[PDB]
Protein backbone atom coordinates (compact mmCIF):
# COMPACT_ATOMS: atom_id res chain seq x y z
CA UNK A 1 0.00 0.00 0.00
CA UNK A 2 3.05 1.95 -0.38
CA UNK A 3 2.03 3.09 -3.89
CA UNK A 4 -1.59 4.19 -2.73
CA UNK A 5 -0.03 6.54 -0.16
CA UNK A 6 0.06 9.46 -2.33
CA UNK A 7 -3.13 10.20 -2.78
CA UNK A 8 -3.72 11.41 0.84
CA UNK A 9 -1.47 14.52 -0.69
CA UNK A 10 -4.74 14.46 -3.64
CA UNK A 11 -7.03 14.15 -1.46
CA UNK A 12 -5.63 17.40 0.72
CA UNK A 13 -4.93 19.38 -2.63
CA UNK A 14 -8.68 18.60 -3.36
CA UNK A 15 -10.05 19.50 -0.06
CA UNK A 16 -7.75 22.71 -0.29
CA UNK A 17 -9.44 23.58 -3.32
CA UNK A 18 -13.06 23.19 -1.55
CA UNK A 19 -11.71 25.61 0.58
CA UNK A 20 -9.85 28.57 -1.35
CA UNK A 21 -13.41 28.23 -3.85
CA UNK A 22 -15.40 30.07 -0.83
CA UNK A 23 -13.66 33.39 -1.97
CA UNK A 24 -13.98 33.35 -5.60
CA UNK A 25 -17.83 31.76 -5.59
CA UNK A 26 -18.45 34.56 -2.90
CA UNK A 27 -17.74 36.76 -4.92
CA UNK A 28 -20.68 35.46 -7.28
CA UNK A 29 -23.27 37.21 -4.88
CA UNK A 30 -22.05 40.42 -5.04
CA UNK A 31 -20.97 41.12 -8.10
CA UNK A 32 -24.30 38.89 -10.01
CA UNK A 33 -26.37 40.85 -7.18
CA UNK A 34 -29.05 42.39 -9.53
CA UNK A 35 -29.27 43.24 -13.21
CA UNK A 36 -30.28 47.02 -12.92
CA UNK A 37 -31.96 47.03 -16.94
CA UNK A 38 -33.16 44.91 -19.47
CA UNK A 39 -31.63 44.06 -22.32
CA UNK A 40 -32.87 41.89 -26.05
CA UNK A 41 -30.29 39.19 -26.77
CA UNK A 42 -30.34 38.48 -30.65
CA UNK A 43 -27.74 35.39 -31.29
CA UNK A 44 -25.44 35.63 -34.49
CA UNK A 45 -22.34 33.10 -34.52
CA UNK A 46 -19.02 34.91 -35.53
CA UNK A 47 -15.93 33.46 -36.80
CA UNK A 48 -12.30 34.04 -35.14
CA UNK A 49 -10.04 32.75 -38.40
CA UNK A 50 -8.07 28.58 -29.22
CA UNK A 51 -9.24 31.27 -30.73
CA UNK A 52 -12.77 30.19 -31.64
CA UNK A 53 -15.19 32.50 -32.77
CA UNK A 54 -18.19 33.09 -30.99
CA UNK A 55 -20.04 36.33 -30.46
CA UNK A 56 -23.59 37.91 -30.14
CA UNK A 57 -25.67 40.91 -31.08
CA UNK A 58 -27.57 42.66 -28.07
CA UNK A 59 -30.28 45.31 -28.19
CA UNK A 60 -30.56 47.47 -25.16
CA UNK A 61 -34.34 48.53 -23.92
CA UNK A 62 -33.27 52.22 -24.66
CA UNK A 63 -32.69 51.65 -28.53
CA UNK A 64 -29.01 51.23 -27.72
CA UNK A 65 -26.92 48.23 -29.71
CA UNK A 66 -23.16 47.09 -28.43
CA UNK A 67 -20.90 44.58 -28.82
CA UNK A 68 -20.05 41.66 -26.59
CA UNK A 69 -19.04 38.26 -26.83
CA UNK A 70 -21.09 35.19 -25.76
CA UNK A 71 -20.13 34.75 -21.88
CA UNK A 72 -21.08 33.53 -18.70
CA UNK A 73 -21.59 30.11 -16.66
CA UNK A 74 -22.78 26.88 -18.25
CA UNK A 75 -25.55 27.23 -20.43
CA UNK A 76 -28.36 24.72 -21.24
CA UNK A 77 -31.45 26.59 -22.45
CA UNK A 78 -30.01 29.79 -23.26
CA UNK A 79 -28.53 31.16 -26.56
CA UNK A 80 -31.75 31.91 -27.54
CA UNK A 81 -32.94 35.12 -28.81
CA UNK A 82 -34.84 36.01 -25.12
CA UNK A 83 -35.17 39.08 -22.99
CA UNK A 84 -34.42 39.74 -19.37
CA UNK A 85 -31.13 38.59 -19.46
CA UNK A 86 -28.62 39.87 -16.31
CA UNK A 87 -26.35 42.82 -17.27
CA UNK A 88 -24.22 45.21 -15.28
CA UNK A 89 -24.10 48.76 -15.12
CA UNK A 90 -21.57 49.71 -17.98
CA UNK A 91 -19.63 46.42 -18.39
CA UNK A 92 -22.63 45.13 -20.18
CA UNK A 93 -21.72 41.27 -19.64
CA UNK A 94 -24.46 38.72 -19.75
CA UNK A 95 -24.57 37.05 -16.33
CA UNK A 96 -27.98 35.47 -15.65
CA UNK A 97 -30.53 34.82 -18.06
CA UNK A 98 -34.09 33.87 -17.89
CA UNK A 99 -37.15 34.16 -20.57
CA UNK A 100 -39.31 37.13 -20.45
CA UNK A 101 -42.55 37.67 -21.40
CA UNK A 102 -44.41 40.83 -21.44
CA UNK A 103 -47.45 41.59 -24.13
CA UNK A 104 -49.44 40.21 -20.92
CA UNK A 105 -52.76 40.23 -22.77
CA UNK A 106 -51.32 37.03 -24.32
CA UNK A 107 -49.31 35.67 -21.02
CA UNK A 108 -52.01 36.30 -18.28
CA UNK A 109 -54.70 34.52 -20.52
CA UNK A 110 -56.70 32.19 -18.34
CA UNK A 111 -54.19 32.19 -14.95
CA UNK A 112 -55.93 29.05 -13.39
CA UNK A 113 -54.40 27.10 -10.64
CA UNK A 114 -56.89 24.33 -9.91
CA UNK A 115 -60.17 23.69 -10.55
CA UNK A 116 -63.38 23.11 -7.91
CA UNK A 117 -65.21 19.65 -9.90
CA UNK A 118 -63.64 16.69 -9.93
CA UNK A 119 -64.31 13.59 -12.32
CA UNK A 120 -66.88 12.54 -10.06
CA UNK A 121 -69.32 14.62 -10.86
CA UNK A 122 -70.66 12.95 -14.15
CA UNK A 123 -72.10 9.33 -14.70
CA UNK A 124 -72.14 6.97 -17.24
CA UNK A 125 -68.70 7.74 -18.90
CA UNK A 126 -66.57 5.96 -17.62
CA UNK A 127 -66.41 3.39 -20.63
CA UNK A 128 -65.38 6.20 -22.78
CA UNK A 129 -64.09 8.99 -20.16
CA UNK A 130 -61.39 6.31 -18.38
CA UNK A 131 -59.00 6.44 -21.38
CA UNK A 132 -58.90 10.21 -21.23
CA UNK A 133 -58.13 9.83 -17.19
CA UNK A 134 -55.49 6.79 -17.99
CA UNK A 135 -54.10 9.37 -20.58
CA UNK A 136 -53.68 11.62 -18.15
CA UNK A 137 -53.07 9.80 -14.82
CA UNK A 138 -50.29 7.22 -16.42
CA UNK A 139 -48.42 10.06 -18.22
CA UNK A 140 -47.34 12.34 -14.84
CA UNK A 141 -46.74 9.79 -12.81
CA UNK A 142 -45.66 6.69 -15.04
CA UNK A 143 -42.74 7.72 -16.34
CA UNK A 144 -40.15 5.72 -14.75
CA UNK A 145 -41.96 2.78 -17.33
CA UNK A 146 -42.34 4.78 -20.19
CA UNK A 147 -38.35 3.58 -20.49
CA UNK A 148 -38.85 -0.17 -20.27
CA UNK A 149 -41.65 -0.17 -22.74
CA UNK A 150 -40.50 2.91 -24.87
CA UNK A 151 -43.69 4.46 -24.56
CA UNK A 152 -44.17 8.44 -25.61
CA UNK A 153 -47.99 9.46 -24.70
CA UNK A 154 -49.79 11.16 -27.30
CA UNK A 155 -50.04 15.01 -27.10
CA UNK A 156 -53.15 16.02 -29.89
CA UNK A 157 -56.72 14.61 -28.37
CA UNK A 158 -59.60 15.23 -30.36
CA UNK A 159 -62.36 15.60 -27.99
CA UNK A 160 -65.26 16.53 -30.18
CA UNK A 161 -69.09 15.99 -30.60
CA UNK A 162 -71.86 17.96 -30.30
CA UNK A 163 -71.85 21.04 -28.55
CA UNK A 164 -73.54 22.12 -25.15
CA UNK A 165 -72.44 18.67 -23.72
CA UNK A 166 -70.07 19.95 -21.24
CA UNK A 167 -66.41 19.25 -23.46
CA UNK A 168 -64.91 21.97 -21.38
CA UNK A 169 -66.20 21.82 -17.72
CA UNK A 170 -65.49 17.65 -18.03
CA UNK A 171 -62.02 18.54 -19.17
CA UNK A 172 -61.49 20.70 -16.56
CA UNK A 173 -63.04 18.16 -14.27
CA UNK A 174 -60.10 16.08 -15.36
CA UNK A 175 -57.48 18.79 -15.08
CA UNK A 176 -58.12 18.62 -11.49
CA UNK A 177 -56.90 15.35 -11.67
CA UNK A 178 -54.02 16.87 -13.60
CA UNK A 179 -52.69 18.34 -10.86
CA UNK A 180 -50.76 20.79 -12.96
CA UNK A 181 -51.35 23.88 -14.10
CA UNK A 182 -54.41 24.79 -16.33
CA UNK A 183 -54.68 26.84 -19.13
CA UNK A 184 -57.32 27.75 -21.78
CA UNK A 185 -56.99 29.34 -24.65
CA UNK A 186 -60.09 30.13 -26.96
CA UNK A 187 -60.15 29.65 -30.93
CA UNK A 188 -61.29 33.28 -32.27
CA UNK A 189 -58.49 34.69 -30.13
CA UNK A 190 -55.94 33.71 -32.57
CA UNK A 191 -58.07 36.09 -35.03
CA UNK A 192 -56.12 39.21 -34.51
CA UNK A 193 -56.04 42.89 -36.02
CA UNK A 194 -52.56 42.80 -37.03
CA UNK A 195 -50.37 41.14 -38.83
CA UNK A 196 -48.28 37.79 -37.36
CA UNK A 197 -50.54 37.81 -34.20
CA UNK A 198 -50.96 33.54 -34.54
CA UNK A 199 -47.42 32.86 -34.24
CA UNK A 200 -46.69 35.13 -31.20
CA UNK A 201 -49.61 33.49 -29.71
CA UNK A 202 -48.65 29.99 -30.53
CA UNK A 203 -44.91 30.51 -29.87
CA UNK A 204 -45.91 31.88 -26.55
CA UNK A 205 -48.31 28.76 -25.88
CA UNK A 206 -45.17 26.66 -27.01
CA UNK A 207 -43.29 29.32 -24.41
CA UNK A 208 -45.01 28.97 -21.48
CA UNK A 209 -45.55 24.56 -21.92
CA UNK A 210 -42.03 24.82 -23.13
CA UNK A 211 -40.24 26.82 -20.79
CA UNK A 212 -43.03 26.39 -17.45
CA UNK A 213 -43.17 23.47 -15.01
CA UNK A 214 -45.36 20.88 -16.59
CA UNK A 215 -48.81 22.11 -17.08
CA UNK A 216 -51.95 21.46 -19.13
CA UNK A 217 -53.27 24.03 -21.72
CA UNK A 218 -56.82 22.77 -22.74
CA UNK A 219 -58.13 24.44 -26.12
CA UNK A 220 -61.68 24.78 -27.22
CA UNK A 221 -63.56 25.76 -30.15
CA UNK A 222 -61.23 24.48 -32.23
CA UNK A 223 -63.36 23.65 -35.36
CA UNK A 224 -64.87 27.70 -35.26
CA UNK A 225 -61.32 28.31 -36.57
CA UNK A 226 -60.24 24.87 -38.28
CA UNK A 227 -61.39 25.77 -41.93
CA UNK A 228 -60.11 24.42 -45.16
CA UNK A 229 -60.96 26.92 -47.63
CA UNK A 230 -59.38 26.33 -50.81
CA UNK A 231 -58.05 36.88 -49.73
CA UNK A 232 -59.48 34.59 -46.96
CA UNK A 233 -59.34 34.44 -43.39
CA UNK A 234 -59.85 31.26 -42.70
CA UNK A 235 -56.28 30.87 -44.80
CA UNK A 236 -54.79 32.74 -42.12
CA UNK A 237 -55.59 31.01 -39.75
CA UNK A 238 -54.36 28.11 -42.11
CA UNK A 239 -51.14 29.83 -41.45
CA UNK A 240 -51.00 30.02 -38.03
CA UNK A 241 -52.87 26.62 -37.84
CA UNK A 242 -50.61 24.82 -40.11
CA UNK A 243 -47.90 26.88 -38.38
CA UNK A 244 -49.12 24.73 -35.15
CA UNK A 245 -49.09 21.46 -37.31
CA UNK A 246 -45.73 22.38 -38.02
CA UNK A 247 -44.79 22.51 -34.52
CA UNK A 248 -46.37 19.58 -33.58
CA UNK A 249 -44.68 17.39 -36.65
CA UNK A 250 -41.39 19.02 -37.39
CA UNK A 251 -40.34 18.90 -33.78
CA UNK A 252 -39.27 15.56 -32.18
CA UNK A 253 -38.76 16.93 -28.39
CA UNK A 254 -42.39 17.62 -28.08
CA UNK A 255 -42.45 14.80 -25.77
CA UNK A 256 -43.21 17.47 -23.23
CA UNK A 257 -46.78 19.18 -22.15
CA UNK A 258 -49.77 17.79 -23.72
CA UNK A 259 -51.89 20.11 -25.94
CA UNK A 260 -55.83 19.23 -25.06
CA UNK A 261 -58.18 20.14 -27.93
CA UNK A 262 -61.64 20.46 -28.35
CA UNK A 263 -64.15 20.78 -31.61
CA UNK A 264 -68.01 21.53 -31.00
CA UNK A 265 -68.18 19.81 -34.51
CA UNK A 266 -66.71 17.76 -36.96
CA UNK A 267 -68.55 19.14 -40.04
CA UNK A 268 -65.02 20.63 -41.70
CA UNK A 269 -62.57 17.91 -40.56
CA UNK A 270 -59.25 18.83 -41.45
CA UNK A 271 -57.58 15.73 -43.01
CA UNK A 272 -53.96 17.15 -41.58
CA UNK A 273 -54.43 16.63 -38.33
CA UNK A 274 -53.97 13.07 -38.28
CA UNK A 275 -50.62 12.03 -36.33
CA UNK A 276 -49.31 10.47 -33.63
CA UNK A 277 -48.04 14.01 -31.85
CA UNK A 278 -51.59 15.84 -33.34
CA UNK A 279 -55.08 14.76 -32.79
CA UNK A 280 -54.78 11.31 -33.11
CA UNK A 281 -57.31 10.41 -29.97
CA UNK A 282 -60.77 10.27 -31.38
CA UNK A 283 -63.38 9.36 -28.75
CA UNK A 284 -66.28 9.80 -29.49
CA UNK A 285 -68.90 12.01 -27.30
CA UNK A 286 -72.33 11.71 -28.54
CA UNK A 287 -75.64 13.23 -27.06
CA UNK A 288 -76.24 12.03 -23.53
CA UNK A 289 -79.61 9.93 -23.55
CA UNK A 290 -82.51 10.63 -20.84
CA UNK A 291 -80.45 8.10 -18.45
CA UNK A 292 -77.10 9.51 -18.80
CA UNK A 293 -78.67 13.47 -18.02
CA UNK A 294 -80.39 11.54 -15.23
CA UNK A 295 -77.40 10.53 -13.87
CA UNK A 296 -74.93 13.79 -14.92
CA UNK A 297 -78.14 16.09 -13.18
CA UNK A 298 -78.35 14.03 -10.19
CA UNK A 299 -74.65 13.73 -9.33
CA UNK A 300 -75.18 17.96 -10.51
CA UNK A 301 -77.41 18.02 -7.98
CA UNK A 302 -76.48 15.55 -5.06
CA UNK A 303 -76.06 19.23 -2.87
CA UNK A 304 -79.27 20.54 -3.36
CA UNK A 305 -82.20 19.27 -0.95
CA UNK A 306 -84.12 17.17 -3.39
CA UNK A 307 -87.75 15.35 -2.91
CA UNK A 308 -86.61 11.32 -2.59
CA UNK A 309 -89.67 10.61 -4.96
CA UNK A 310 -87.80 11.47 -8.01
CA UNK A 311 -88.82 8.68 -10.84
CA UNK A 312 -87.24 10.08 -13.27
CA UNK A 313 -89.69 8.90 -15.86
CA UNK A 314 -91.17 12.59 -15.85
CA UNK A 315 -87.70 14.01 -16.21
CA UNK A 316 -86.38 11.39 -18.65
CA UNK A 317 -89.53 12.14 -20.73
CA UNK A 318 -89.38 15.57 -20.91
CA UNK A 319 -85.41 15.48 -22.00
CA UNK A 320 -85.37 14.85 -25.28
CA UNK A 321 -82.92 15.85 -27.75
CA UNK A 322 -80.53 17.53 -25.53
CA UNK A 323 -77.00 17.92 -23.90
CA UNK A 324 -75.56 17.93 -20.46
CA UNK A 325 -74.60 21.86 -19.67
CA UNK A 326 -78.28 22.43 -20.34
CA UNK A 327 -79.54 19.92 -18.21
CA UNK A 328 -76.79 21.89 -15.86
CA UNK A 329 -79.06 24.55 -16.66
CA UNK A 330 -81.90 23.35 -15.78
CA UNK A 331 -80.77 22.34 -12.25
CA UNK A 332 -79.03 25.91 -11.88
CA UNK A 333 -82.28 27.25 -12.77
CA UNK A 334 -84.24 25.23 -10.08
CA UNK A 335 -81.37 25.99 -7.51
CA UNK A 336 -82.71 29.72 -8.72
CA UNK A 337 -86.53 29.62 -8.09
CA UNK A 338 -86.75 26.91 -5.96
CA UNK A 339 -85.30 29.97 -3.33
CA UNK A 340 -88.13 32.11 -4.01
CA UNK A 341 -90.76 29.25 -4.32
CA UNK A 342 -91.35 29.34 -0.46
CA UNK A 343 -90.64 25.21 -0.36
CA UNK A 344 -86.51 25.02 0.92
CA UNK A 345 -87.39 20.98 -0.28
CA UNK A 346 -86.70 21.12 -4.26
CA UNK A 347 -90.25 19.85 -5.86
CA UNK A 348 -90.14 17.81 -8.94
CA UNK A 349 -92.31 20.25 -11.42
CA UNK A 350 -89.20 22.62 -10.74
CA UNK A 351 -87.72 20.08 -13.71
CA UNK A 352 -90.13 20.54 -16.74
CA UNK A 353 -90.36 24.25 -14.87
CA UNK A 354 -87.07 24.78 -16.19
CA UNK A 355 -86.75 23.02 -19.14
CA UNK A 356 -89.88 25.26 -20.46
CA UNK A 357 -88.52 28.28 -18.81
CA UNK A 358 -84.86 28.51 -20.26
CA UNK A 359 -86.02 26.07 -23.41
CA UNK B 1 -44.08 87.82 -0.11
CA UNK B 2 -45.85 87.92 3.12
CA UNK B 3 -46.79 83.97 2.56
CA UNK B 4 -42.86 82.93 1.64
CA UNK B 5 -42.14 84.85 4.81
CA UNK B 6 -43.10 82.06 7.72
CA UNK B 7 -41.53 79.61 4.99
CA UNK B 8 -38.61 81.41 4.42
CA UNK B 9 -38.02 81.13 7.74
CA UNK B 10 -39.01 78.00 7.50
CA UNK B 11 -36.39 77.06 4.82
CA UNK B 12 -33.92 76.62 7.80
CA UNK B 13 -34.24 73.01 7.92
CA UNK B 14 -34.95 72.14 5.16
CA UNK B 15 -31.04 71.66 4.20
CA UNK B 16 -30.70 69.28 6.91
CA UNK B 17 -33.96 67.68 5.16
CA UNK B 18 -32.71 67.97 1.49
CA UNK B 19 -30.65 64.88 2.20
CA UNK B 20 -33.77 62.62 2.64
CA UNK B 21 -37.00 62.76 0.44
CA UNK B 22 -34.45 63.63 -2.46
CA UNK B 23 -34.98 60.05 -4.42
CA UNK B 24 -37.06 60.73 -7.57
CA UNK B 25 -36.38 57.55 -10.52
CA UNK B 26 -39.70 59.31 -12.31
CA UNK B 27 -41.92 56.79 -10.64
CA UNK B 28 -41.22 53.65 -12.69
CA UNK B 29 -44.24 51.49 -12.81
CA UNK B 30 -43.86 47.24 -12.68
CA UNK B 31 -45.35 44.86 -14.76
CA UNK B 32 -45.14 41.75 -13.04
CA UNK B 33 -43.27 39.69 -10.49
CA UNK B 34 -41.53 36.18 -11.29
CA UNK B 35 -40.20 35.82 -7.98
CA UNK B 36 -40.24 37.77 -4.36
CA UNK B 37 -36.36 39.18 -4.72
CA UNK B 38 -36.50 40.08 -8.38
CA UNK B 39 -39.04 42.70 -9.48
CA UNK B 40 -39.23 43.71 -13.28
CA UNK B 41 -40.20 47.01 -13.97
CA UNK B 42 -40.44 49.57 -16.62
CA UNK B 43 -39.86 53.43 -16.54
CA UNK B 44 -41.66 55.60 -18.64
CA UNK B 45 -38.67 56.34 -21.44
CA UNK B 46 -39.58 52.44 -22.46
CA UNK B 47 -36.86 51.06 -20.39
CA UNK B 48 -37.12 47.94 -18.49
CA UNK B 49 -35.24 47.65 -15.09
CA UNK B 50 -34.76 45.27 -12.52
CA UNK B 51 -33.99 45.21 -8.48
CA UNK B 52 -34.92 43.99 -5.34
CA UNK B 53 -36.97 45.32 -2.73
CA UNK B 54 -36.18 47.17 0.17
CA UNK B 55 -36.06 46.61 3.59
CA UNK B 56 -39.04 49.86 4.37
CA UNK B 57 -41.92 48.20 1.84
CA UNK B 58 -43.51 45.10 2.97
CA UNK B 59 -43.37 42.17 -0.30
CA UNK B 60 -47.68 41.82 0.27
CA UNK B 61 -48.16 46.12 -0.57
CA UNK B 62 -47.17 45.27 -3.42
CA UNK B 63 -49.37 45.51 -6.38
CA UNK B 64 -49.17 44.89 -10.19
CA UNK B 65 -48.80 47.86 -12.11
CA UNK B 66 -48.21 50.44 -8.92
CA UNK B 67 -46.67 53.78 -9.28
CA UNK B 68 -44.84 53.96 -6.34
CA UNK B 69 -41.45 55.95 -5.49
CA UNK B 70 -38.13 54.47 -6.19
CA UNK B 71 -34.60 55.51 -5.55
CA UNK B 72 -32.17 56.28 -8.74
CA UNK B 73 -29.40 56.14 -6.88
CA UNK B 74 -29.63 52.52 -4.50
CA UNK B 75 -32.74 51.68 -7.12
CA UNK B 76 -34.73 50.19 -4.18
CA UNK B 77 -38.28 51.04 -3.37
CA UNK B 78 -37.95 53.58 -0.56
CA UNK B 79 -41.91 54.54 0.13
CA UNK B 80 -45.34 54.09 -1.73
CA UNK B 81 -47.76 56.42 -2.62
CA UNK B 82 -51.49 56.33 -2.90
CA UNK B 83 -52.10 57.62 -6.54
CA UNK B 84 -58.03 58.98 -14.34
CA UNK B 85 -60.03 61.95 -13.75
CA UNK C 1 -10.05 76.17 16.59
CA UNK C 2 -6.85 76.61 14.23
CA UNK C 3 -6.40 75.96 11.00
CA UNK C 4 -3.17 76.02 9.08
CA UNK C 5 -1.83 76.23 5.37
CA UNK C 6 -1.08 72.38 4.67
CA UNK C 7 -0.46 70.84 1.03
CA UNK C 8 -0.36 67.38 -0.38
CA UNK C 9 3.39 66.23 -1.13
CA UNK C 10 2.61 63.77 -4.41
CA UNK C 11 5.57 61.37 -5.41
CA UNK C 12 5.97 59.57 -8.82
CA UNK C 13 4.52 56.21 -6.68
CA UNK C 14 0.73 57.39 -6.21
CA UNK C 15 1.34 59.10 -9.28
CA UNK C 16 1.86 56.40 -11.58
CA UNK C 17 -0.18 53.68 -9.44
CA UNK C 18 -3.41 56.45 -10.01
CA UNK C 19 -2.33 55.96 -13.56
CA UNK C 20 -2.05 52.30 -13.67
CA UNK C 21 -5.58 52.82 -11.98
CA UNK C 22 -6.57 54.97 -13.87
CA UNK C 23 -6.16 52.63 -16.78
CA UNK C 24 -8.15 50.00 -14.27
CA UNK C 25 -10.55 52.87 -13.85
CA UNK C 26 -13.55 50.87 -15.46
CA UNK C 27 -16.61 52.85 -15.67
CA UNK C 28 -18.05 50.93 -12.35
CA UNK C 29 -16.56 52.02 -9.29
CA UNK C 30 -13.49 51.77 -7.57
CA UNK C 31 -11.95 51.56 -4.60
CA UNK C 32 -8.02 52.37 -3.32
CA UNK C 33 -6.45 53.58 0.09
CA UNK C 34 -3.25 56.05 0.81
CA UNK C 35 -0.45 55.52 3.00
CA UNK C 36 2.21 57.62 4.26
CA UNK C 37 3.58 59.72 7.44
CA UNK C 38 2.42 62.53 9.66
CA UNK C 39 5.42 64.60 10.34
CA UNK C 40 4.02 67.87 11.41
CA UNK C 41 0.61 69.77 10.72
CA UNK C 42 0.82 71.46 7.59
CA UNK C 43 2.47 69.10 5.82
CA UNK C 44 1.20 65.38 4.42
CA UNK C 45 3.11 62.93 2.12
CA UNK C 46 2.36 60.08 0.40
CA UNK C 47 4.58 56.89 -0.04
CA UNK C 48 2.24 53.67 -0.09
CA UNK C 49 -0.78 53.38 -2.85
CA UNK C 50 -2.21 49.97 -3.93
CA UNK C 51 -5.40 49.42 -5.33
CA UNK C 52 -8.87 47.31 -4.02
CA UNK C 53 -11.09 44.53 -5.59
CA UNK C 54 -14.32 45.84 -7.13
CA UNK C 55 -17.68 45.43 -6.05
CA UNK C 56 -21.04 45.15 -7.49
CA UNK C 57 -21.86 47.77 -4.98
CA UNK C 58 -19.06 50.33 -5.58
Amino acid sequence: KIMKSEVLRVTHELQAMKDKIKENSEKIKVNKTLPYLVSNVIELLDVDPQRKGKCAVIKTSTRQTYFLPVIGLVDAEKLKPGDLVGVNKDSYLILETLPTEYDSRVKAMEVDERPTEQYSDIGGLDKQIQELVEAIVLPMNHKEKFENLGIQPPKGVLMYGPPGTGKTLLARACAAQTKATFLKLAGPQLVQMFIGDGAKLVRDAFALAKEKAPSIIFIDELDAIGTKRFKAGDREVQRTMLELLNQLDGFQPNTQVKVIAATNRVDILDPALLRSGRLDRKIEFPMPNEEARARIMQIHSRKMNVSPDVNYEELARCTDDFNGAQCKAVCVEAGMIALRRGATELTHEDYMEGILEVQ
Amino acid sequence: APPALWDLAADKQTLQSEQPLQVARCTKIINADSEDPKYIINVKQFAKFVVDLSDQVAPTDIEEGMRVGVDRNKYQIHIPLPPPT
Amino acid sequence: AVDTAEQVYISSLALLKMLKHGRAGVPMEVMGLMLGEFVDDYTVRVIDVFAMPQSGTG
